């Protein structure tokens, strides 16, 4: 919606800088917010999922580790 | 005056037709002996004198089969990705460093 | 001389061509001899008529497919000796010759 | 007169073997009653839309028997199977006839 | 002992349910058996997780739910659920 | 058996390329495809010994194969679950 612009130009670069990127196309920033999003909605709904499991209706950072570990990437010091 | 040429099918022709058979078959490529032998080798230095089940091999073969065919579709999308239709060893290189295991 | 399944070269057009004589015909007796024993003409067999009154040969071309196999007498066939050998050398300088011969007509042609 | 669960909960895959194998399996400290009737009710239904595509394939390569060549194309035309399966090699399927259109003649 | 255990019968009804006509290989029924013995232990896992995340003891048909939601994918998911609860709601109502 | 690797003549490494979909094949591939082998089975082979040899067996079993793909992510159907 309007947050999905908020994921800015200098950012997405910041993302390629980390990333060892040197030249970017003027094309990559609106299909990369996409591939964000897709990326985004698919965790999200693993871990919403195990949200309403649990009778909660606020979603953790352990239902977030949890939901990655579904999808397969794990992430540390965010609870698990 | 008018001297013969043969029937030659042109480059590619041949190589499309035999693409479009292939990829109707299911019958393994790779044959089964020179194939169950390929395993007894390797399977030496893990331990000696194994035996192996009726259907072990047959199941490693079409399984490195599958894998294979696998590979070159993402192979063959990497030669385009290039321009190219010849495929390179810096093709499978690739795959298999974006599948996580150069 | 001829013998069954021996190298032999033959006509074909202005040029020689080496061929295997899979079947030897003979005209008085109206049959030929083939190798894997006299046997006639079968039903879909057939030699043309300028040679049959002539000694055939069944002759496969090398280098090419069964779809050239054809019937040759000794018009068309000749031993495989060092002088047919040089004769098609000759004759395939001959064509060289003409394949030369068509360059420089289109490289004329080109210009 | 004993009358089965599976005719208690109209399917034809069988309650009685698959509580005994999520018993088992120990997937839990306590099984309930009713989550091997919904296994089974959520494994006949993927049984099924397979064997479904499966048919329609066998109809259009215009056999009476399914072969996997048959399963293959069920799964692989399917692009919801396609990630819930294309992590799945099967026996004896081949690929799907594709060529890229670079590769095509002009 | 000899007795091997194995869902040949049940998916040829299930088949025959859905087409009274067709046959079946032998191998090809292998694929379907190892493909619904997949699919259960990827379900009924996803499950057990649930269960030990949620602090609980019992698979209620309530995981097996989040879990078949949360493993296939969303359009053969929405259809299994509702295959699956009319199934145990037939199976309450038969008691 | 030693180098039994060029069993699959290259012949065959070019029919599961053709299965693969691709045109043209260049000369050095054959040895590094047979590599994506020998090391992809040699890991596979790893896992069913580890399997065979752990569950006290002298054979090499087609269900310690399966089981070996189940664990890598290269799993295998048609042969039990």
């Amino acid at each position: 919606r309007d947050n999905i612009q908020g994921i800015t130009k200098p950012a997405i670069r910041r993302l390629a800088r980390r990333g060892g990127v040197k030249r970017i196309s003027g094309l990559i920033y609106e299909e990369t917010r996409g591939v964000l999003k897709v990326f985004l909605e698919n965790v999200i709904r693993d871990a919403v999922t195990y949200t309403e499991h649990a009778k909660r209706k606020t979603v953790t950072a352990m239902d977030v580790v949890y939901a990655l570990k579904r999808q397969g990437r794990t992430l540390y010091g965010f609870g698990g | 005056g008018g001297v013969k040429k043969p029937h030659r099918y042109r480059p590619g022709t041949v190589a499309l037709r035999e693409i479009r058979r292939y990829q109707k078959s299911t019958e393994l490529l790779i044959r089964k002996l020179p194939f169950q032998r390929l395993v007894r080798e390797i399977a030496q230095d893990f331990k000696t004198d194994l035996r192996f089940q009726s259907s072990a091999v047959m199941a490693l073969q079409e399984a490195s089969e599958a894998y294979l065919v696998a590979l070159f579709e993402d192979t063959n999308l990497a030669a385009i990705h290039a321009k190219r239709v010849t495929i390179m060893p810096k093709d499978i290189q690739l795959a298999r460093r974006i599948r996580g295991e150069r | 001389e001829f013998a069954l399944g021996g190298r032999c070269l033959a006509f074909h057009g202005p040029l020689m061509y080496e061929a295997k004589i899979l079947k030897i015909w003979d005209p008085s007796s109206k049959m030929y001899t083939s190798i894997p024993k006299p046997q006639k003409l079968g039903e879909d067999e057939s030699i043309p008529e300028e040679i049959i009154n002539g000694k055939c040969f069944f002759i496969h071309y090398q280098g090419w497919k069964s779809s050239w196999d054809e019937w040759v007498g000794y018009d068309r066939i000749r031993a495989y000796n060092e002088e047919n050998i040089a004769m098609k050398k000759r004759l395939a300088n001959e064509a060289k010759e003409a394949k030369k011969s068509l360059l420089e007509q289109q490289k004329k042609k080109k210009l | 007169k004993a009358k089965t669960r599976s005719s208690r909960a109209g399917l034809q895959f069988p309650v009685g073997r698959v509580h005994r194998l999520l018993r088992k399996g120990n997937y839990a400290e306590r099984v309930g009653a009713g989550a091997p009737v919904y296994l089974a009710a959520v494994l006949e239904y993927l049984t099924a839309e397979i064997l479904e595509l499966a048919g329609n394939a066998a109809r259009d390569n215009k056999k009476t028997r399914i072969i996997p060549r048959h399963l293959q194309l069920a799964v692989r035309n399917d692009e919801e199977l396609n990630k819930l399966l294309g992590r799945v090699t099967i026996a004896q399927g081949g690929v799907l006839p594709n060529i890229q259109s670079v590769l095509l003649p002009k | 002992k000899t007795r091997k255990e194995s869902y040949a019968i049940y998916v040829y009804k299930v088949l025959k349910q859905v087409h009274p006509d067709t046959g079946i290989s032998s191998k090809a029924m292998s694929i379907m058996n190892s493909f619904v013995n997949d699919v259960f232990e990827r379900i009924a896992g996803e499950a057990s997780r649930l269960a030990h995340y949620n602090k609980r003891s019992t698979i209620t048909s309530r995981e097996i739910q989040t879990a078949v939601r949360l493993l296939l994918p969303g359009e053969l998911a929405k259809h299994a659920v509702s295959e699956g609860t009319k199934a145990v709601t037939k199976y309450t109502s038969a008691k």
